[PDB]
Order: C-alpha cells, then sequence, then structure tokens
C-alpha cells in the first residue's frame, strides 16, 4: 500500500490534557498512533513517520524511523495543557517531510487536534497550498470544542486538496470512544492511504 | 626545492630505529659506531647531523637497514 | 590463532613524550614512540613495557 | 646615525665579498652509472634470495 | 589553466603558432612556464617544444639545454632531449650529441630512452667515422638491447632509435624547414 | 577448526620456551629457547593449569 | 571635557568648579578613586592632579560624529603607514 | 570548565567544505550544518573531526527549523566505535555570520553534549584567513567569540605539507616572515576602525538603537590611546633604540667578518688552483 | 596508464585514522566512482572499527558498513564502495598474503576495486608516502608478481588551498604585538654574552687550522664545534629579532596615537 513518509502531530493541549476517551485524550491519542502506525508499517514496511510538538514550544518528538523508535520515542509524556504550534508544526512536519528519508516516499501528515486551533485562514491554505506544493498527503485528527470545524481545518483538507490522498481527507473526531473503530471509517486509515 | 630535499629525507629519521654509539669517524660523512646489537660498522651519517655535537662515543640513533647514523 | 607475540622491554627512558629509549629484554636498545591511551605519564625509565 | 651608517658599510662589505668571493668552477656530476648498475645487481640478488 | 593538459598543449600551440622563427617572449614564456610549472610533463613539454620554436636555430639549443641538460629532474632531463634531438634532427652537431651521452646514462631509462631516440633522430645518415660515436649509440642499444637489466623503457627507445636510424631502409632521412616549413614533417613528432 | 588449526599446529616447527609469569590481568610472558621474551596476549592452546613458570 | 591630553588640574579648579573649599579637594579626589570613577595620582607640592583615566558613561547622536570622525582619522594613518612600508620591502612579500 | 582558546585541526575545514560543495548548498540563501567531536575537557577546546547533519531551515526567514536527532544518536555511537577517544562537542554552520535559531539550537545541542560550541566555517574564502570563527554561549545568553587557530596535528602536518606544497610560502628565514605578519596586521586593523566607523555612522543612521554598552568601550578605546610625543617617552624609545643599535652594530659587523674570512679561503681555492693548473700545462 | 585521484579530505581522514591507530594495521572503506577503464576517483573515505585482530576480511563489519552508508545516502554521498584503505606504520607499502586474500574478497565485489595502503609513521612531512594498486622492498612480497603497483593523483580546488594556507599563519592581535621588552634585552646581553666567549674560539680555529687541510679539518670540527657557524648562526637571531622588535616600535608609536 503506502510508500510514503508520514508526520504524527500531536497536540497534548487544552483538549490532550482532559481524557475525551479513555484514559486520556493525549493517552487516546497514543495507542491510536501505534494501531494507525501498526498498519502504516503493515501498509507497508519502510512507511515512516514523523512525530512533533507545537504548542509554546513546537519541536519534533522522534523523527525519520520506520518500526518502534517511534513508539519508543512517544512513550513519554509532552507539555500536557500545551497549546497550538498547528501552522509551524505542520509547517515543521512540513520541512521534516522534505529531509523524508529514501523519498518516493509521498508526504504524509497525521494530525491530533487538541488544541483550540489558532490560526488564519489564509496561513492555513499558504499551507494547505505548501502542502499540495510541497505535495503531502494530509490527514487529521481532530476532537475540539464543539469540535474544531467549520473552520480551518474543514477548509484546509479541502484547501490543500487537489487529489485526496495525494493531498488530503479529514476526520473530525466525534465525541466517545471506538477511535480505532472509529476511524477505521475515516480515510485517516485505510481506503485510500 | 633546496627546502624540499632536506626535508622529504627526514623519512631517513623515521621513528623505530636502533640506537648506537659512536666509535669513530674514517673522515668527512663516514665513521664506526657500535651496535647495541654487538654490530660494528662503518656507517654514513646524514649532512643533518649537527655535527658538532659528536664526541668520541655518542649514544646514536641509527638508520636500521641503511643501517646509518641519524 | 593470527594473534600475535608481543615484545617486552623496560623502558630505559621517554626521549620525547612519544619518543622512547627503550633496551629490548631479548637484546639491544631502540628509539620508540608510544601508543596512545597508553600514559605517556606512566611511561618511565626501567618500566617494563 | 653614526650607527645606522656603520652597518651599511658591513652589510656592503658582505655583499661585494659575496659578489665577487662567489667568482676553479666546474667537474660536476656526483652519482653515477657504473655503480648504479652495481647497486642494481645487488637490489637482483636480494630479491632472488 | 589549472590543468597541466590545457597548459601542456599551450606549450605545442605555442610551438604551432611560432614554431620555426624564435618568439623570444614565446620562448621566454615558455621558459618561465616550465620554469614556473609544477608538473614535470608540461615542464617536459614546454621543454620539448621549444626546439619547435627553437627550430630554426638548433645553434644554441644544445648551449641552450645545456643549463636543462643539468637539472634535478629527469622530466627536464627529459624534455631535454627531445627539442635538441628534434633542432639536429635534420642536422649536425655531435656536440649537442654529446651532451646527450651523459643523459643516455641518466638513471631513468625512459630518460635515455629520450636521449637514445634523441640521438638517433639526429644521426640518420651521419654515421660511420663521420660520426664515430655512431657506433656505440648503435650498439648502446644493441648493448641494452642486449641487457637483460635494462628497460622496455630502455631497449624501447633504444630499438625503436637503431630503427629510426635504420627507417627507409636507412637510406631516408628526417627534414623540416630546411627553404621552407612542412608541417606534415612536425606531425609526427 | 581442524583445518587452520593444522595449518598452525601442523607446523612442526615447535621453539620451546620456559614460562616466567602467569599474569591474569588471561596474560602471560614466556622466554623462548631462542631466550627471547615475547608477551602473548593469547596463552593460545594451552589451558592455565597447564600454565605455571 | 578636559581631554584629550589635556587632563590635569590645579585643586583652585576643582574648588571653584565645585564650589568646595580646598582642603577636601583632595578628599573629594581620593573618594573618587576608591569608587572605580577615576584613575590617576596626586601631586600636592604642586596641587596637581593627574587623571589618568576617567569612567565612560553615554552620550547622544552628535557625540558620536566625534568618534565617527576621530576613527576616520586614526584609519587614515593605517592606510598611509600600511601602504607606506610595502614599497621599501616590496623585496620582501610572501 | 570555563575555556579560553580554541584550538582546531584542518580537518574539521576540508570536511566541511566537502560538505558544502558536496551538498551544492548556495552560499546565498543557505547554510550547511554538521556537528563537532574533540576534547573539551580541558580549559582549552581541541577540535579534531566533524561530521556532516541533514537539516532544513524553514522557508525564507526560518520561525522554526528541523534538525535530526536521530541522525546525530545513530552516527555518534557509530564514530565512538572508530575512536572512542572524539567526543561529542559542539556543531558548525558555514553560513558567513551567526543567525537567528543559532542560540535557539545550541540549547538544543546541551542535550548531546556538555559546554556546547559553535564555530563558522567560511567557505566561500573570499575574505582574508582564520575561515573558522569559534563561538560559546553565555549569560541574557550571547555568543561570546573566542580565539582560535589552525594546530596541525602530526598527521595533518604530513598531509597539508604534502599538498599545500604546490602553493606553500618558499622564503623561510625569519626576517620576511614577520616583516610580513607585520604588515598583515596592519591590513587588519585598518579593517576594524572601517566596521566601527560605519556601523556608528548607522547609529546615527541605520536606526541605531543605543548600545550605550559599545559606545562605553569606543571610549575606553580612546582612553587607552598612547598619546604624547612626551619628553618622557621621547626618551624611553630614545634609550631603547640605542640598546638595539650596539646590538645591530655588532651583529651586522661581525657577520661581515665571516665573509671576508670566507673570501679569503676562496682566494686561496683560486691561487692553489691556477698554480696546478698553469703547472699542468707545461706537460 | 591506469590511475586514481584522490581528495584533499579523503588524503587527509586517511593519515589521521592511520596515525591515529599506530600501531595497530587499522583499516577502512574508499567512496568513489569508476569514470573508465584507466581511472578511479576516491572523494570519500569513512573508518572500519578496530578488532582483537589485525586487518582482515572479517574487520570488514556489514552492519557498521551499511548502517554508514544510508547515513551518507541521507547527505547525498552516495558512491560506490571502490576500494579500502589500510595501514603498515614502518613496514612500507606492499600487501601481505592476508592482505592479498581480503583483496580478492574486494576483487569479486566489483573487478576494479584496488587496495590502498598508507604508512603513517615514516610518511615524512615532506612527500606523503601513499600507495594504491591492485593483484593479478616491496619486491621482497613479489610487487610485480601476485599484485602490481598503481599510479595516485589529487583532485584539488582553489579554495581548500586558500583554507590550507591560513595553517602556518599568524593570529590578529598578531603584528602589533611587542615581545617584553626588558625580557628581549637579557637576549642581546646574553646572546652578545655567549658570542663573546665564541670569539675567540673563531681566532683559535683560523690562527690553528691556519696550517691544515681538509681531511686533517674532519678531526678537528667533527670533533668539537668550530665558533665558525656560532657566530654566523648566533647573529642571525640578533639580526632579525632586534629588527623585528626595533621595527614593532616604530610602528606602534606613529600609527597608534
Amino acid at each position: 500500500m503506502v510508500l510514503e513518509s508520514t508526520m504524527v502531530c500531536v497536540d497534548n493541549s487544552e483538549y490532550m490534557r482532559n481524557g475525551d476517551f479513555l484514559p486520556t485524550r493525549l493517552q487516546a491519542q497514543q495507542d491510536a498512533v501505534n494501531i494507525v502506525c501498526h498498519s502504516k508499517t503493515r501498509s507497508n514496511p519502510e512507511n515512516n513517520v514523523g512525530l512533533i510538538t507545537l504548542a509554546n514550544d513546537c519541536e519534533v518528538l522522534t523523527t525519520l524511523t520506520p518500526d518502534t523508535g517511534r513508539i519508543l520515542s512517544k512513550l513519554h509524556t509532552v507539555q500536557p495543557k500545551g497549546k497550538i504550534t498547528f501552522c509551524t508544526g505542520i509547517r515543521v512536519a512540513h520541512l521534516a517531510l522534505k529531509h523524508r528519508q529514501g523519498k518516493n516516499h509521498k508526504m504524509r501528515i497525521i494530525a491530533f487536534v487538541g488544541s483550540p486551533v489558532e490560526d488564519n485562514e489564509k496561513d492555513l491554505v499558504k499551507l494547505a497550498k505548501r502542502l499540495k506544493k510541497e505535495k503531502v498527503n494530509v490527514d487529521i485528527i481532530n476532537f475540539g470544542e464543539e469540535e474544531v470545524n467549520t473552520e480551518k481545518l474543514t477548509a484546509f483538507v479541502n484547501t490543500l486538496n487537489g487529489k485526496d490522498g495525494t493531498g488530503s481527507h479529514l476526520v473530525t473526531v466525534p465525541p466517545g470512544p471506538s477511535l480505532a473503530d472509529a476511524l477505521i471509517s475515516s480515510p485517516i486509515l485505510a481506503g485510500e492511504g | 626545492e633546496f627546502l624540499h630535499a632536506q626535508e622529504e629525507v627526514k623519512r631517513i629519521q623515521s621513528i623505530p630505529l636502533v640506537i648506537g654509539q659512536f666509535l669513530e669517524a674514517v673522515d668527512q660523512n663516514t665513521a664506526i659506531v657500535g651496535s647495541t646489537t654487538g654490530s660494528n660498522y662503518y656507517v654514513r651519517i646524514l649532512s643533518t647531523i649537527d655535527r658538532e655535537l659528536l664526541k668520541p662515543n655518542a649514544s646514536v640513533a641509527l638508520h636500521k637497514h641503511s643501517n646509518a647514523l641519524v | 590463532l593470527q594473534s600475535v607475540g608481543q615484545i617486552v622491554g623496560e623502558v630505559l627512558k621517554q626521549l620525547t613524550e612519544e619518543k622512547f629509549i627503550v633496551k629490548a629484554t631479548n637484546g639491544p636498545r631502540y628509539v620508540v614512540g608510544c601508543r596512545r591511551q597508553l600514559d605517556k605519564s606512566k611511561l618511565k625509565p626501567g618500566t617494563r613495557v | 646615525l653614526a650607527f645606522h651608517q656603520r652597518i651599511s658599510f658591513c652589510l656592503d662589505i658582505h655583499n661585494m665579498s659575496v659578489k665577487a668571493m662567489r667568482f676553479s668552477y666546474n667537474k660536476d656530476l656526483e652519482s653515477a652509472e657504473e655503480r648504479r648498475e652495481r647497486e642494481q645487481q645487488d637490489l637482483e640478488f636480494a630479491k632472488e634470495m | 589553466d589549472k590543468d597541466p593538459i590545457l597548459r601542456r598543449s599551450g606549450m605545442y600551440t605555442v610551438a604551432m603558432a611560432y614554431c620555426g622563427s624564435g618568439n623570444n617572449k614565446a620562448i621566454r614564456r615558455l621558459l618561465h612556464v616550465a620554469v614556473s610549472d609544477v608538473n614535470d610533463d608540461v615542464r617536459r613539454a614546454a621543454v620539448e617544444s621549444l626546439g619547435f620554436i627553437l627550430f630554426r636555430t638548433p645553434e644554441q639549443c644544445p648551449s641552450v639545454v645545456s643549463l636543462l641538460s643539468e637539472s634535478y629532474n629527469p622530466h627536464v632531463r627529459y624534455g631535454a632531449a627531445m627539442a635538441l634531438g628534434i633542432c639536429c634532427a635534420g642536422t649536425g652537431n655531435k656536440e649537442a650529441i654529446n651532451l646527450l651521452e651523459p643523459m643516455t646514462n641518466d638513471p631513468v631509462n625512459y630518460v635515455r630512452q629520450g636521449a637514445l631516440i634523441a640521438s638517433a633522430l639526429i644521426m640518420i645518415q651521419q654515421t660511420e667515422i663521420t660520426c664515430p660515436k655512431v657506433n656505440q649509440f648503435r650498439q648502446l642499444y644493441s648493448k641494452v638491447i642486449n641487457d637483460k637489466h635494462d628497460d622496455v623503457m630502455a631497449k624501447f627507445g633504444a630499438i625503436l632509435a637503431q630503427g629510426i636510424l635504420d627507417a627507409g631502409g636507412h637510406n631516408v632521412t628526417i627534414s623540416l624547414q630546411s627553404g621552407h616549413t612542412h608541417m606534415p614533417s612536425v606531425v609526427g613528432v | 577448526e581442524n583445518s587452520e588449526k593444522i595449518k598452525v599446529n601442523k607446523t612442526l616447527p615447535y621453539l620451546v620456551s620456559n614460562v616466567i609469569e602467569l599474569l591474569d590481568v588471561k596474560c602471560a610472558v614466556i622466554k623462548t629457547s631462542t631466550r627471547q621474551t615475547y608477551f602473548l596476549p593469547v596463552i593460545g592452546l594451552v589451558d592455565a593449569e597447564k600454565l605455571k613458570p | 571635557t578636559r581631554p584629550a591630553n589635556h587632563r590635569q588640574l590645579t585643586f583652585e579648579e576643582i574648588a571653584k568648579s565645585a564650589k568646595i573649599t580646598v582642603n577636601e579637594v583632595e578628599l573629594l579626589v581620593m573618594k573618587a578613586l576608591s569608587v572605580g570613577l577615576v584613575k590617576g595620582s596626586i601631586d600636592e607640592v604642586d596641587k596637581r592632579v593627574h587623571m589618568t583615566w576617567v569612567q565612560p558613561r553615554v552620550l547622544d547622536l552628535q557625540q558620536i560624529k566625534g568618534m565617527k570622525d576621530r576613527l576616520e582619522f586614526w584609519c587614515t594613518d593605517v592606510k598611509s603607514m600600511e601602504m607606506l612600508v610595502e614599497h621599501q620591502a616590496h623585496d620582501i612579500l610572501t | 570548565l570555563a575555556v579560553q582558546k580554541v584550538v582546531v585541526h584542518p580537518l574539521v575545514l576540508l570536511s566541511v567544505v566537502d560538505h558544502f560543495n558536496r551538498i551544492g548548498k548556495v552560499g546565498n540563501q543557505k547554510r550547511v550544518v554538521g556537528v563537532l567531536l574533540g576534547s573539551w575537557q580541558k580549559k582549552v577546546l581541541d577540535v579534531s573531526n566533524s561530521f556532516a547533519v541533514p537539516f532544513d531551515e524553514d522557508d525564507k526567514d526560518d520561525s522554526v527549523w528541523f534538525l535530526d536527532h536521530d541522525y546525530l544518536e545513530n552516527m555518534y555511537g557509530m564514530f565512538k566505535k572508530v575512536n572512542a577517544r572524539e567526543r561529542i562537542v559542539g556543531w558548525y554552520h558555514t553560513g558567513p555570520k551567526l543567525h537567528k535559531n543559532d542560540i535557539a539550537i545550541n540549547e538544543l545541542m546541551k542535550r548531546y553534549c556538555p559546554n556546547s560550541v559553535l564555530v563558522i566555517i567560511d567557505v566561500k574564502p573570499k575574505d582574508l584567513g582564520l575561515p573558522t570563527e569559534a563561538y560559546i554561549s553565555v549569560e541574557s545568553k550571547t555568543f561570546e567569540h573566542v580565539t582560535s587557530e589552525i594546530g596541525a596535528e602530526e598527521a595533518e602536518e604530513v598531509g597539508v605539507e604534502h599538498l599545500l606544497r604546490d602553493i606553500k610560502d618558499t622564503t623561510v628565514g625569519t626576517l620576511s616572515q614577520r616583516i610580513t605578519n607585520q604588515v598583515h596586521g596592519l591590513k587588519g586593523l585598518n579593517s576594524k576602525l572601517l566596521d566601527i566607523r560605519s556601523y556608528l555612522e548607522k547609529v546615527a543612521t541605520g536606526k541605531l538603537p543605543i548600545n550605550h554598552q559599545i559606545i562605553y568601550q569606543l571610549q575606553d578605546v580612546f582612553n587607552l590611546l598612547p598619546d604624547v610625543s612626551l619628553q618622557e617617552f621621547v626618551k624611553a624609545f630614545y634609550l631603547k633604540t640605542n640598546d638595539q643599535m650596539v646590538v645591530v652594530y655588532l651583529a651586522s659587523l661581525i657577520r661581515s667578518v665571516v665573509a671576508l674570512h670566507n673570501l679569503i679561503n676562496n682566494k686561496i681555492a683560486n691561487r692553489d688552483a691556477e698554480k696546478k693548473e698553469g703547472q699542468e700545462k707545461e706537460e | 596508464a591506469e590511475q586514481v585521484y584522490i581528495s584533499s579530505l579523503a588524503l587527509l581522514k586517511m593519515l589521521k585514522h592511520g596515525r591515529a591507530g599506530v600501531p595497530m594495521e587499522v583499516m577502512g572503506l574508499m567512496l568513489g566512482e569508476f569514470v573508465d577503464d584507466y581511472t578511479v576517483r576516491v572523494i570519500d573515505v569513512f573508518a572500519m572499527p578496530q578488532s582483537g585482530t589485525g586487518v582482515s576480511v572479517e574487520a570488514v563489519d556489514p552492519v557498521f558498513q551499511a548502517k554508514m552508508l544510508d547515513m551518507l545516502k541521507q547527505t547525498g554521498r552516495p558512491e560506490m564502495v571502490v576500494g579500502w584503505y589500510h595501514s603498515h606504520p614502518g613496514f612500507g607499502c606492499w600487501l601481505s598474503g592476508v592482505d592479498i586474500n581480503t583483496q580478492q574478497s574486494f576483487e569479486a565485489l566489483s573487478e576494479r576495486a584496488v587496495a590502498v595502503v598508507v604508512d603513517p609513521i615514516q610518511s615524512v612531512k615532506g612527500k606523503v608516502v601513499i600507495d594504491a594498486f591492485r593483484l593479478i622492498q616491496a619486491l621482497i612480497h613479489g610487487l610485480n608478481r601476485h599484485y602490481y603497483s598503481i599510479t595516485i593523483n589529487y583532485r584539488k580546488n582553489e579554495l581548500e588551498q586558500k583554507m590550507l594556507l591560513n595553517l602556518h599563519k599568524k593570529s590578529w592581535m598578531e603584528g602589533l604585538t611587542l615581545q617584553d621588552y626588558s625580557e628581549h634585552c637579557k637576549h642581546n646581553e646574553s646572546v652578545v654574552k655567549e658570542m663573546l666567549e665564541l670569539a675567540k674560539n673563531y681566532n683559535k680555529a683560523v690562527e690553528e687550522e691556519d696550517k691544515m687541510t681538509p681531511e686533517q679539518l674532519a678531526i678537528k670540527n667533527v670533533g668539537k664545534q668550530d665558533p665558525k657557524r656560532h657566530l654566523e648562526e648566533h647573529v642571525d637571531v640578533l639580526m632579525t629579532s632586534n629588527i623585528v622588535q626595533c621595527l614593532a616600535a616604530m610602528l606602534d608609536t606613529v600609527v597608534f596615537k
């Protein structure tokens, strides 16, 4: 299936600080990641993903790899109540994918929305542009307040997207459990990958 | 170049040589030293050998097979 | 098997930090240097090496 | 000044003597062919051995 | 040019440009070039190409190379052989010749090999007590040609320089701007 | 195992050497029948016990 | 202000400048030193104060100008000096 | 802990260069980055080895950046397996001068080393020598500038000499060298003075903020200015120069004697020579 | 006619690793490209870890190797393994038979792979000793029998050199620096004094040797220290050292003001 590089964007943030379904959102993020990434490395071996933190101190929380070293890396915490670096984080995740290893790997990004999502539409779409320019696959994990939607995230997946999975596919996470069951639907996983 | 040939020959000195004591010098650019191995030969002295410093029996640096006074 | 003997000697003295005057424990004297992590400080007169 | 003037004198006396002194100048050629051959022969012998 | 190659051909270029008539400055440049180049072959070359712009006067060429005759370097001493061997190829001057005979003993066979050649390039038709030296020179080859301890550098030129003297049933000569130039004469060189 | 061992061991030339110090810092020096001391850091084929001066 | 090469004072000058009767003047100077403000010495016999150097504070725009002009002068020295030392000794260069 | 003089081997230079032209990184809008291994322990820093680090800047005017930590901790120990004695010290960017995220990322390297240093290799060389410049970060937290050198270890002595041979200086002696080093210094001076000059202009124009900390130091430069063809100095120099004359009046002089003696010897060789030659001309 | 071109960074990394390993014949690998049948270019090198034993076939570490390979891929240094360096410190440049077998293990990988022997210790400051060649002093080992020599050159850049020039340069604040005077005076007072005692020596050698030859001469001067090279050499220090110090001041006084 997949030969492309991915990035995992985790907000550990006003949502992740706060359990959206067992045990915390931030924790709910975790095994969902491995779940995802497993299927990602099951999509193909060599399928690579990044992991990065934005908030008031955006940074990679592990990068490049293809196996457990992420699951290793992700193992430790983050600032739990933190804030949006998304744009920056994404813009990092973009540059991340600019160095993605052994290319012919397309660019992909997977993004947890644990933040109220402060950004501007043009910047957002400049990203979306830059992505589509860079030709990044972009799928987002969002359970926001309300959710984060009727917003950038909604325009964005559209704005990135000429072709779906060559650019963007969205899922905005709903309240309750069954994440792996939920997202089994969304083209965060399966479908076009 | 004059500085080259002088420096290039530096290899002659090397590092793992066989110390010898100075004995006598037949004349210009020559002498008989002692080998710690017991040999005692007529050997050749490198133009560099800041001679003046060649009493009557010096502990001396010996090339091995070129076997001459370093 | 490939592994191999190692000459023995006492340091007669230390000419330079790396330059050494050592009389082969099995014969005559030689000008030789050190290795690296051997401890140029430890190498001392009459030290069997 | 007196010192300066003097130095120029010693120099000149050293320059003129280096340009004049500098003049049986011939009969030059170290190395050799006969000996070289001998050396070669020796080397060959060694190789054979 | 950084690269010898361009510098290298430069002399040859300078030759084919200024070959025959000496352009001093050219020569002057060629000299200083050979003087000023690290790479020896270039110098060697540069020395070689001299005898082209130095063709028309083989005269001083021995006196000319009489410097480069005597030099630390073989290539220099190598490039010597040709140009002079070239300048007098169609000409005389055992004087010029005899300068090279020491070079024929320069330890590098490749040197003498050149010297071997250089001589014969001159020596055709000139032989036999007209030039007594040819006997040795010939025999020298044979000597070398006999010698196992002389290289296939050495014997190479020797056999060739022999064959040189004997080219065209030994009855033929070597001529170039001896009167007007002919480039084809040059070319083989 | 057998192969190289025969080549190295098969060498019937044997220069007997009287052991001296059996340093266990697996090291051990020996003086040859040629009266030559060589510190071998690989006692090689020969158990410690086998070892002693 | 009394600079560059012109820093010296009588005791009278400081007296009138500070409106301090001149006995203290040397107490004032000595204390000016012990706080690090001034460096320098006192010669009583002749009642002078040679002030090696004075702590610098700050300035505005205009005061910079003098600085650029001063630098220009001490640039001219070099250019001239450096450019004037090559001629005699052109035979030494590498 | 606190260190003063920084030493650098030429292999980090050539290495970093080959990183530059290896990776085709434009010298206009882009730089090269790698890390540095050596000895940080004592109060100097001996740099020896280096290796290239893949990293990205954020478009123009980078707000963020990326450096691969996994690449580091994967390579590092793969160097440890070679020479264990070379410890990870700090990083370098070949970009002319410093930048913005520099001070940010040094803080990053404090994870993989202790003190952490940053030097800048000049890949253009179009300026004068010392293409390197050495920096650390102290509190605030800016980069202190440090002195550097190019210190050839034996191996690099051998290497640089075999190569640069075809470019080195051929004049040795001592006089030519010194008198050269000077003029080289004079050129240096004139440069620094420019710098301060037109800057202060930018102070009066280039929206000069203030920097009351620089101006203080300029003043202190003036206050340190030796004046004064004073009756004091005029004597000092004078009394000193004469001492130099006495030494010179001896060296030059006696030296001349040595040439003279040598000349005499030559005349001896000639005289004896013509005697024997003219002798032989008989038969 | 066949040749290799060894880039500068390669050669310096080479000599460094070699000189660092004394005296256990290290080893590493060579990265480059084969231009034609007449050329091999080596642009890069990386170092291979040590082992309880000297260089040999298994000394090559596959894990390490590829682990380095990809790592370099990320940096765009992609290039074949064209040869393998090595060092024979003190023993000159040649292949032992054990060197040979390994060289074969690099033949079956690529038929044009070469062996490079470096010799750290002897390698003088002048012409660095280096040797590259491949199979079929050194003649004892069959230089031409089992194997055969090749030739070497160095790919260069006008800048590379320019960095290296500053190698034996000075500092910045240098040129204007005036060594401690008082201390200097000792050199002239102490140096001149030491010469004084020599002055008489030169006198005695002229009044003596004045009536001899060169063979008799070697007996005199191989023994002791003629005062000739002492006065001339000694004057060297006073001359230039004094001139630099005199000159330095002349500039500081006028310039610095």
